[PDB]
């Protein structure tokens, strides 16, 4: 088959136009149809635009379709409006769904995330365990990409991430944990915790002892 | 109007079976095919199976094939998904959807259901473990220090963590509990204290666990 | 792999419409396997030259189904017979679009022929349901007899037997007859006053002008006519107050093609997922073997259908012609065609418009007299 | 007159010696001398059929064509009718594919067959039933096309004559009758004789199903029309002994006589037209081409081809195009798994052979 990809997140202050893409892996995007899904958090997904450029009865126009081929992709164009319509999106073509991007309206000004990396404790190595603690606090929007690398390549086995949650000052906080063994902890030279925030990457690196 | 209702799910030990139920109301039950789209917490959606308008056209996904079955009844306006031999990675919600044509080939769907919950895990309450997370080696950015306590392997939720009997509450951050593949929960609570107290001040974290009746204090 | 679906359309533009529709149908479910190509041909004069064209231009490409259509210029003097006979040899199903003659309703002659419109006999079913609501029971059936009278009258009579009420004297006449007043005179001295007319176009005009000279339409003598009886000769040869019928879509070949391929495409690939699949013969000459899977394709295509498209909801019956059609009740008022109601299914829905009966008596005339 | 005949790879495989009917002097007792040409053909495809017939039209002009084949396809007769309706050539078939009688044809056609309709076979079955005094029955019918005429005709016939028939119950088992609907439906049939009418494979399936459970008694006789067993030589093991089935004559009335009878019919019609006047109207110039308008005034030659005698035995046709005086022969099964004969038919009488049915073994 293939794999449908789209940007992780997007933000925009009310008034202007937002753009969301959905890129085909192999084959022409015009070979099969494309539809998009609207879902607010905690609710059930509902259709917003189906069959290329159409709107089901109930849609308040505004949202427009675009299957412009370009580099074998398909974009979503929405006229200038934010209101309360700002949530995740999905593009589906055939038996495959997109990665998922969310719309974050801009209120308070943005701030850079704070990332702290905690190497596994020495007492943990006694029990043949080694957990890496990466903590993220006071970031906005609550959508970041966190991954672990063994100093020359990303590693996905045993990684854990937490969904950002709303905090007291209208911000978001999260964390991340990676389970490793003491033998693998000292086998590599260093480990890094990479966090990407709206195209800005903040990374912390730790070494044994 | 048109409305889809489904329920009948819960925690199930691995290796068992289950049988959900999805019921319709309003729209004609004999004119539109239905699918079964499942989500995954944190991640995106995925496809499971589908059923024709009456019978004959049954489709299955890759991993779904053989493990689960799907059948429908046109009398009482209900949809059934029968499954067996579940695994640990099949934990997610399950949605009921109605197609637009009289077949499942178009993969289109509208008027989704309301979701349910089914999880596969070994249910066993276990006591938490508190480990001291070492701070930075006398390195600070703006005079603060990053140190805290980690509580691991407690389940069910929730747990309450305080520092030195709640004497100081400023600068602490109670991060939300996590859920790993093993089904256990863990969190780390750190305290922002001046770096001049490293080696001269003792900070003790207090952990409260109601289901396991565990209270252990650890010094970082 | 690649499957083909032929078609025999009227004009050049309709070929482009068919190609666009087939491309749209391909674009929906084309996950490898099928590609569902198309083949085209146009109507030709004569009849023998037509039956030869199918064998060397359509069957020569392994067509899974041929798609007929009514010719634009001529009348029903050239209804498509040769496609049904030639393709019927190999039991290759053919889908009809706008052919209504009630001779294809049986399978003794046309072995494999199924259309998407209730041809003419289903108009009799309306006569039952329409008669009950307006409070008249005794009827007299005045029908022609070439082939419609043997079918249109028969269907109504056998359907009315369940109520245990029998129609009065059912008279008839030869096609293209003149001075029919002698036959009509026998009907003048009778009981029922709800005379039902069902004949051909040219024939119906003869009855209308003859009945006027016998003052048979002046008051309380209601009329009921079929779709063809009113048609295009109601401008100067019709009384005031005949309640005709008209199909809601009829001559809308643009819409039907976009839905005829919507049922074939659904059913072709369902058959393709099976055990014993055999392609149809490549050439007419040199082969005399029946397509083995032909009966299977005809059965599945006849039952499932259910493609919800622009023409409504297609659902074929047990012997061909599609059921559950949307009719409309007409009326004649000062040489106009104002609507009176709507027929959806098994129930007539009236409207808010008052109607005028043959004589201006705005009431419910008593059929009994 | 250049009436032509066209057979192929049949029992009369003489070919060279096939020129025995009107090839010699034969019966030169009538005016309007006619030359007859014989052809040959192995396969019958529609394009080949049209090309052959129209080339014969374009070649030596023909006032008729006596067809006949060896396959069992049904659409051959209908294609022949379609050719006749658009060429004004009085085509009449004798044996083979162009023999199974179809429904009513187009009014302008001039296509006549030598078979017998379903009603004649039903009347023969009823005559046998009345003669052997088993006047109780119960029909079974599948979804095979044409069943409405049979049921309606037999129902009208039973209610039209006295005799004293007792119709128990009509069992119209439809659909594929895979496993379920057979057993529930076939539970009230307990008559002495059955009148099953369906396709060959369907009839075999129903007989096999009823053999195990339903009906296999010593007096549970089975009657079947000619269409099921109109070919023979493919007897299945499920067929019980005693399958009474009226069929059109095949074991007598050799093709050498049928072609002679057809040529005699055409010659007598031509002689009647010659007695009427001396026009001998033409048929057509070219079937295809740019010509589309009709040319026959009404029918050219048609009304004189009915009620025509052939110096002895006489034959007549009806408006629908059947045989008024058929020669049906009824056959039954025996211990040798081959129908030899039992009785025959006549003008309007049976004249059976065996006086009393000799209690044939069911299996």
């Amino acid at each position: 088959n293939f794999m449908l990809t789209q940007p992780h997140s997007v933000s925009e202050s009310p008034g202007k136009t937002v753009t969301i893409s959905c890129t085909r892996s192999s084959g022409s995007i015009a070979s099969n149809y494309v539809q998009w899904y609207q879902q607010r958090p905690g609710s059930s997904p509902t259709t917003v635009i189906y069959d290329d450029n159409q709107r089901p009865s109930g849609v308040p126009n505004r949202f427009s379709g675009s299957i412009d081929s370009s580099s074998n992709s398909a974009s979503l164009i929405i006229s200038g409006l934010k209101t309360e319509d700002e949530a995740d999106y999905y593009c589906q073509s055939t038996r495959v769904f997109g990665g998922g991007t969310k719309l974050t309206v801009l209120g308070q000004p943005k701030a850079a995330p704070s990332v702290t990396l905690f190497p596994p404790s020495s007492e943990e190595l006694q029990a043949n365990k080694a957990t890496l603690v990466c903590l993220i606090s006071d970031f906005y929007p609550g959508a970041v990409t966190v991954a672990w690398k063994a100093d020359s390549s990303p590693v996905k086995a045993g990684v854990e991430t937490t969904t950002p949650s709303k905090q007291s000052n209208n911000k978001y906080a999260a964390s991340s944990y990676l389970s490793l063994t003491p033998e693998q902890w000292k086998s590599h030279r260093s480990y890094s915790c990479q966090v990407t925030h709206e195209g800005s990457t903040v990374e912390k690196t730790v070494a044994p002892t | 109007e048109v409305q889809l209702v489904e329920s009948g799910g819960g925690l199930v030990q691995p290796g068992r079976s289950l049988r959900l139920s999805c019921a319709a109301s309003g729209f004609t039950f004999d004119d539109y095919a239905m699918h079964w789209v499942r989500q995954v917490p944190g991640k995106g959606l995925e496809w499971v199976s589908g059923i024709s308008w009456s019978s004959g056209s049954i489709g299955y996904a890759d991993s779904v094939k053989g493990r689960f079955t799907i059948s429908r009844d046109n009398a009482k306006n209900s949809l059934y998904l029968q499954m067996n031999s579940l695994r640990a990675e099949d934990t997610a919600l399950y949605y009921c959807a109605k197609d637009r044509a009289s077949s499942w080939y178009a993969y289109g769907m509208d008027v989704w259901g309301q979701g349910t919950l089914v999880t596969v895990s070994s249910a066993s309450t276990k006591g938490p473990s508190v480990f001291p997370l070492a701070p930075s080696s006398k390195s600070t950015s703006g005079g603060t220090a990053a140190l805290g306590c980690l509580v691991k392997d407690y389940f069910p939720e929730p747990v309450t963590v305080s520092w030195n009997s709640g004497a100081l509450t400023s600068g602490v951050h109670t991060f939300p509990a996590v859920l790993q593949s093993s089904g256990l929960y863990s969190l780390s609570s750190v305290v922002t204290v001046p770096s001049s107290s490293l080696g001269t001040q003792t900070y003790i974290c207090n952990v409260n666990h109601k289901p396991s009746n565990t209270k252990v204090d650890k010094k970082v | 792999k690649i499957v083909n679906i032929g078609a025999v359309l009227s004009t050049r533009k309709h070929e482009q419409m068919f190609r666009e529709a087939v491309n749209q149908a391909n674009k929906r479910h084309g996950s490898w396997k099928i590609q569902l190509n198309a083949t085209s041909v146009t109507h030709k004069p004569n009849a023998i030259q037509m039956a030869l064209s199918v064998c060397e231009d359509l069957i020569s490409s392994q067509v899974y189904a041929i798609l007929v259509s009514h010719p634009p210029t001529p009348n029903d003097h050239f209804t498509p017979t040769p496609v049904s006979y030639t393709a019927g040899f190999y039991r290759i199903p053919v889908l009809g679009l706008t052919t209504r003659m009630s001779i294809y309703s049986d399978k003794s002659i046309h072995l494999s022929f199924l259309r998407t419109v209730p041809p003419y006999s289903h108009q009799s079913s309306v006569w039952f349901e329409m008669m009950r609501v307006y409070s008249w029971n005794h009827i007299i059936l005045l029908v022609s007899d070439d082939h419609e009278g043997r079918a249109a009258q028969k269907r109504l009579e056998t359907l009315l037997e369940e109520r245990e009420s029998k129609a009065e004297k059912v008279l008839q006449f030869d096609p293209g007859t003149k001075n029919v007043t002698a036959l009509l005179m026998e009907a003048k001295e009778l009981e029922a006053r709800v005379i039902i007319l069902s004949a051909s176009e040219d024939d119906a005009a003869t009855v209308y002008r003859a009945a006027a000279m016998l003052n048979m339409t002046g008051s309380g003598y209601v009329w009921l006519v079929g779709e063809r009886e009113i048609s295009g000769n109601a401008l100067r040869y019709a009384p005031d107050g005949i309640l005709g019928l008209q199909l809601i879509n009829g001559k809308n070949e643009s819409a039907h093609i976009s839905d005829a391929v919507g049922v074939v495409a659904q059913a072709v690939h369902e058959l393709l997922e099976k055990e014993n699949i055999t392609d149809p013969p490549r050439g007419c000459v040199g082969n005399t073997n029946i397509w083995k899977t032909g009966p299977l394709f005809k059965r599945v295509l006849m039952s499932s259908k259910y493609a919800d498209g622009v023409t409504g909801r297609v659902e074929f019956n047990e012997d061909g012609d599609r059921k559950f059609a949307n009719y409309s009740i007409m009326n004649l008022q000062n040489r106009k065609l104002v609507q009176v109601g709507i027929y959806n299914g098994t129930h007539v829905i009236p409207n808010d418009r008052k109607i005028i009966w043959p004589g201006g008596e705005t009431e419910k005339p008593r059929g009994y007299q | 007159l250049n009436i032509a005949v066209m057979l192929g790879h049949s029992h009369d495989v003489t070919e060279r010696e096939l020129r025995t009917l009107w090839g010699p002097e034969q019966a030169a007792g009538l005016p309007l001398d006619v030359n007859v040409v014989a052809l040959l053909m192995n396969r019958t495809d529609p394009k080949s059929l049209i090309t052959h017939v129209c080339d014969l039209m374009s070649g030596a002009r023909i006032h008729g064509l006596v067809f006949g084949d060896d396959t069992d396809q049904e659409a051959v007769a209908q294609m022949l009718d379609f050719i006749s309706s658009h060429t004004f050539v009085p085509i009449l078939g004798i044996h083979g594919g162009a023999s199974m009688i179809m429904a009513d044809k187009d009014p302008t056609s001039t296509f006549f067959q030598f078979g017998a309709s379903i009603q004649q076979q039903a009347t023969v079955m009823l005559k046998i039933m009345q003669d052997y005094d088993w006047h109780v029955f119960s029909l079974v019918t599948t979804i095979f096309p044409g069943y409405r005429e049979f049921i309606s005709f037999v129902k009208t016939t039973v209610d039209n004559s006295f005799v004293g028939w007792d119709m128990q119950n009509v069992i119209t088992l439809d659909t594929s009758f895979e496993d379920a609907k057979t057993q529930v439906q076939l539970k009230k049939i307990h008559s002495s004789v059955i009148l099953l009418y369906c396709s060959k494979d369907e009839a075999v399936l129903i007989l096999s199903e009823a053999r195990s459970l339903g009906l296999t008694g010593y007096d549970f006789f089975w009657i079947v029309p000619s269409l099921v067993s109109g070919n023979t030589e493919l007897i299945p093991k499920e067929f019980p002994s005693g399958l009474i089935s009226v069929s059109y004559d095949d074991w007598d009335y050799s093709l050498e006589a049928r072609v002679r009878d057809g040529i005699g019919i055409l010659t007598t019609a031509a002689s009647s037209m010659l007695e009427k006047f001396s026009y001998i109207p033409e048929a057509k110039a070219s079937c295809y081409g740019q010509m589309e308008r009709p040319e026959v005034p009404m029918h050219t030659l048609h009304p004189f081809m009915v009620n025509v005698t052939w110096d002895g035995k006489d034959l007549s046709f009806t408006e629908e195009g059947y045989q008024v005086h058929p020669r049906l022969v009824v056959i039954v099964l025996n211990k040798d798994r081959e129908w030899e004969k039992v009785g025959k038919w006549e003008n309007h009488t049976l004249s059976l052979r065996h006086a009393v049915w000799p209690r044939y073994k069911s299996f």
